RNA sequence: UCUGAUCGUAUUGGGCAUCUAACCUCGAACCCUGAAUCGGGUUUAGGGACAGUGCCUGGCGGGUAGUUUAACUGGGGCGGUUGCCUCCUAAAAUGUAACGGAGGCGCCCAAAGGUUCCCUCAACCUGGACGGCAAUCAGGUGGCGAGUGUAAAUGCACAAGGGAGCUUGACUGCGAGACUUACAAGUCAAGCAGGGACGAAAGUCGGGAUUAGUGAUCCGGCACCCCCGAGUGGAAGGGGUG
RNA sequence: AAAUUCCUUGUCGGGUAAGUUCCGACCUGCACGAAUGGCGUAACGACUUCUCAACUGUCUCAACCAUAGACUCGGCGAAAUUGCACUACGAGUAAAGAUGCUCGUUACGCGCGGCAGGACGAAAAGACCCCGGGACCUUCACUACAACUUGGUAUUGAUGU
RNA sequence: UACUAAAAACACAGGUCCGUGCGAAGUCGCAAGACGAUGUAUACGGACUGACGCCUGCCCGGUGCUGGAAGGUUAAGAGG
RNA sequence: CGCGGCACAUCCACCUUGUGGUGGGUGUGGGUAGGGGAGCGUCCCUCAUUCAGCGAAGCCACCGGGUGACCGGUGGUGGAGGGUGGGGGAGUGAGAAUGCAGGCAUGAGUAGCGACAAGGCAAGUGAGAACCUUGCCCGCCGAAAGACCAAGGGUUCCUGGGCCAGGCCAGUCCGCCCAGGGUGAGUCGGGACCUAAGGCGAGGCCGACAGGCGUAGUCGAUGGACAACGGGUUGAUAUUC
RNA sequence: AUGCCGUGGUGUAAAGCGUGGCAGUGAGACGGCGGGGGAUAAGCUCCGUACGUCGAAAGGGAAACAGCCCAGAUCGCCGGC
RNA sequence: GGGAUGAGCUGUGGGUAGGGGUGAAAGGCCAAUCAAACUCCGUGAUAGCUGGUUCUCCCCGAAAUGCAUUUAGGUGCAGC
RNA sequence: UAGACGGUGAGAGCCCGGUACGCGAAAACCCGGCACCUGCCUAGUAUCAAUUCCCGAGUAGCAGCGGGCCCGUGGAAUCCGCUGUGAAUCCGCCGGGACCACCCGGUAAGCCUAAAUACUCCUCGAUGACCGAUAGCGGAUUAGUACCGUGAGGGAAUGGUGAAAAGUACCCCGGGAGGGGAGUGAAAGAGUACCUGAAACCGUGUGCCUACAAUCCGUCAGAGCCUCCUUUUCCUCUCCGGAGGAGGGUGGUGAUGGCGUGCCUUUUGAAGAAUGAGCCUGCGAGUCAGGGACAUGUCGCAAGGUUAACCCGUGUGGGGUAGCCGCAGCGAAAGCGAGUCUGAAUAGGGCGACCCACACGCGCAUACGCGCGUGUGAAUAGUGGCGUGUUCUGGACCCGAA
RNA sequence: AAUAUAUAGGGUGCGGGAGGGAACGCGGGGAAGUGAAACAUCUCAGUACCCGUAGGAGGAGAAAACAAUUGUGAUUCCGCA
RNA sequence: AAGUGUCUAAGGGCGCAUGGUGGAUGCCUUGGCAUCGAGAGCCGAUGAAGGACGUGGGAGGCUGCGAUAUGCCUCGG
């Protein structure tokens, strides 16, 4: 600064740390299935990201954002409790 | 060659989800007594960082 | 069987003495030196498990080494000061400096807080034994001079002063919205939920009549919450709240 | 009253005519002092300081002469310095002191020899002061170290007590 | 003190005090190994003073040196 | 205010009715540090085009031109690489750093011209002479301004020859330049003989290593040992022949 | 009295606010009006003013003159007020 | 002007070398410089200070004020 | 299959030396084929039991003082060295981040080991959007020379005639040098002191002004001379010319008057008696590397975009998905997820979602817009490259301290 | 040999070494300036410099290694992380 | 008698013409800096790197050379 104690030393420590084991999943909006799958058919970690929609090499979880109508079972891990709601409600089904 | 990043700024500023940074206040960890739960809650929250250092900060982290 | 004392006995060390055996001996003699007083060796004499030397540890240590040793400042220096609070200077919002004027603070309180209820002092005059104009008592005047825990201001008689009963809100989880401010930081907050003291209730209370009574960051410690736990289960350690 | 005394030329007296110095004495020692040595001491000293005979151009009070320079003539031929130039003075103004600005006065252009008042004259990035930075130095400053030093263990045993 | 200061500074003789018993202390060196010295307490090293004469007074409280080790405090180690 | 010319924002009307410009009107236009936008010029590369020994570039002068950084043309010198345009890329623009290297000025034909020993004259050499030469006077040191060694210098000695430069002037001469010649040792001073102070110092000790000290042995003179004296000569050498 | 906050009309090419990028300033002087220190002082010094000017502004006038008065230069004119 | 048979002067040959040497001590002398010599290397060191920064045009246009400073001759945020 | 450079009297494919291209090895030597030479091997494989033995000794490990590992002694793993104590031989040992147990991986304390990789004094060949003699290394020239310093070390400046030397014979001044006349040469304006020959500077000639006048040494007014020049009376000598004169007009000088305190730096304030500059010439200071970072303009694509290293290939083209940024965030983290966190709940609040000129169906509303599906086309984006301005680390605008 | 073995030493003979080398590498040693607007810890840096000692390249190396159940199976070097 | 009244340059200034010194700019290079590809990546007790000395028909330096001395022998082009 060039008088006074700077910013950093003045703030406190921000709290908090970080895991080495934290094991991040990738996000696929189910919305963006909708829109992306209308025909359902089939759905998997291979044709998500043949599409691009996703990273590879890493397990994905699915959203509950978005109107699903397409019927269509998805070959994915750790669906959240809103994402079976609608994949039910559509009619397909969740894997693991 | 490469950049760096003030270390200290890491540990003290977190950037959101949108172009906003941080501060952690706590002037709350050396005496309490005399300072009452009222200004616990003042200082309790991670506040955003002023426009009138925002400019520089920036910087600091990258 | 507080087992003093104590037989000797397992252990152990210390101390002491003695002994020679490592080791030392610019102590002697001889020899590879007929070219040597260095050196190395044989034998002998004497010191001696010491000392010295390596490791670890305490201590003395300007002999030597690297740096600091503040600033403001009516030049410097000496002197004096440095944060916070209150008044004036301050020019009628706020703000507004000087080695410009004046004073406090680095505390205090489980009652001097909160609540309900009640009261209005001082100074003055009259009368009054111990008692005096100078404690106490009555009467009359007296709408605030007294008082305000503490400097000063500002306000307080509707009383924030005084007296008394019960009590701990001297709480928890939040707090829209503002002032102020470069930033950090400070200040106020109706109101909501829990639960509860007071109060017949309506209602007040998230400390002191408000402004000073304090000090950021890092690191570390205490209690609690399985939050993580370097293969795993644990643990350490770390993390979170006070 | 001094190598030691600011108040102080301390006071008395000789020395001088006249002595803030000197010599001698008192002590009212701001501050004398015993081995960071006190008090004396013949001889000594390119030392310091006061007085005196003699002489003297040190002055009164300056003057003359000679010599190598200066000056001229011929030859060789530098330099520091250097904002420009056809470089007056006074009273004033101004960053306070003006050649350069205003109003006035005065001077024919040029050139040689002398003086040295000025041009904040030249040579030097103030050799006093202050601030910042660095060196060096001392120490009951702080933190470390070498060295000397203590203890234990090993090198290192036995016999006894 | 060449290159501003030759002195009232320095230095010696003399006088005191302290240390060392000998490959000594001290010093130079990391050690070896040298000097000291082919010497050794009437010698050597260090400090102050500075012929000669008269003299050199009192205080061990502070800070240092030296001797002691009652007692306290006191690290590592052993033990734990 | 008037009479005229440029410019930026804005208003209006047109061209793509803001790509960007065209026509008109109002108001605006001092400015350092400093922000923004558009520009001038030099060198090189690429592409296209193009002048040029019937004379390029650079340079000098002249006449004109743009609002600016600047340009064009004409003439002369000189004699071989440059112009126009779109692009790319910069060691890119000097007026100062008591700046650097080079060159040249003022001061200035001034100061200074190098001990307080002293030169003078005649003849001669020579284009030229106070300074060299040959004669003759005068003057000076004379325990040094004389004569010899070392150290050091390292051809500076002699002869012949030259006088652009040097010498604090000139200067036929010189310790300046060129060519050539010249230094003779059994006995002088050194090695062939040792040695002191002291250095190297295998072996050896110590030290992480590099390395340090030091014995033997060997080096190291101004020392100790060792046999020579006089005279003559050449341009020069001499206890040397 | 001034001054300040806030509101409603009016007038003015337009200033302002928030948001990003790049700088400077962070020594100020004088004069006018109010004030303290100082002596009723200073070309003194420390403050205040939505007071200016210089600084960064040329020109006129004050004899000359950075700070006062008037006056804010786009350029040219042998034109006026 | 002083010493000028003595602590003398001088030549030859030798040793001591940098936080070290030497020193009849002055803080001088060590290749004209010494309160730690010289050359090179790290080095293109550093400096809150000074000094210089090369061609033009057009528009617009500051401050010397507050808060904080091992700070007041600097810098940071804010103001313009 | 020769247009690569260069040389040759001015710019060369065909003039030359050369290149393309194709030849060329007695002797030596590196690699390489073959022979000799050299050297290993009269099998330990299959099976079973595990009573016996071995499997790297003053070592490992442990304690102590340290280094180094992201890791500064901190709870401190593993690795290394030093000092004392001092293990085991497979039911063992080490390690897996203090540590114990389980699980897993592997068997230290002996040795050797090519490739990928780092550097070029030095030797051929080649290039260069690098300089072209104050630059390039300092060294194109007697170069680490001369020179400075006892020494370690420091450390200069000087290129160009013309294609060819054709080097001015001869003559004349002059002591010579030097010069002149002739002459060579295309040119001597190419004479060893030599291409072009700048500026400061010195100097000659010449038009104008100047010896009664003070001012950064100029500007603006501005007289009269002088150079040049057009029209014209006129000289009619006129089929010539502008002689001279008037007038008019370029370019000098500029009598005389007004006006006006030099640049820069730094300063509250400067022409300065505040600093620096003698003049000229040349040189000399804001740049570069990095898939750095924030913002911006513009250009590719489009929920994508992009490759690095490395490979192939020849002019720098094509491959190469490992990786990065974006794509969902909050939260200390578990974990949850268009919500999430704190928290008894969260009513509240922190971060982020989704803003309609609105129709269909429809709750709400007189009108004004809220909402669920479809839609009157409702609101939309980063990424990579090249410049700009800034910035981090790199000597970082440049020079200079002790 | 010294003293008896015997050894050190001595003697004879046969091989190799030392020193140079611009840069690069390995092992060992080891500062300051600077930054931190002071400064010791830290950095600058295990750099500059030095010593040892090779090579054409060297060094390292063939698991008492990683991961933690997909498992891989000597070293070195570049780019990611 | 009074009044008007041109002229001079010892030497400067300004501008032109014509010359000197000096050696800058322009074009050039027998010379260099930095690089890609390919070799070599060592020499030396067999006396090396590097040097003094000395050698040529005629002063001296560089270059090459070493009492066989700007060279000798042999096989090659």
């Amino acid at each position: 600064e060039g008088g006074q104690m700077p910013i950093h030393m003045r703030l406190p420590k921000l709290k908090g740390f970080r895991n080495r084991f934290r094991t991040e999943y990738e996000i696929v909006n189910v919305g963006d299935i909708n829109r992306l799958f209308p025909q359902g058919g089939a759905v998997g970690v291979d044709d998500l990201v043949a599409k691009g929609a996703v990273r590879k090499n890493a397990l994905v979880k699915v959203l509950g954002d978005g109107k699903l109508t397409a019927k269509v079972d998805v070959s994915a891990h750790k669906f959240s409790g809103s994402a079976r709601a609608k994949i039910t409600a559509a009619g397909g089904s969740a894997t693991e | 060659p490469k950049a760096k990043t003030h270390s200290g700024a890491s540990k003290r500023f977190r950037r959101t989800g949108t172009g906003k940074i941080v501060r952690q206040k706590a002037n709350r960890r050396h005496l309490l007594e005399h300072k009452p739960s009222t200004r616990t809650r003042r200082l309790d929250g991670r506040t955003v960082v002023a426009a009138n250092d925002t400019k520089r900060v920036t910087s600091l982290l990258n």
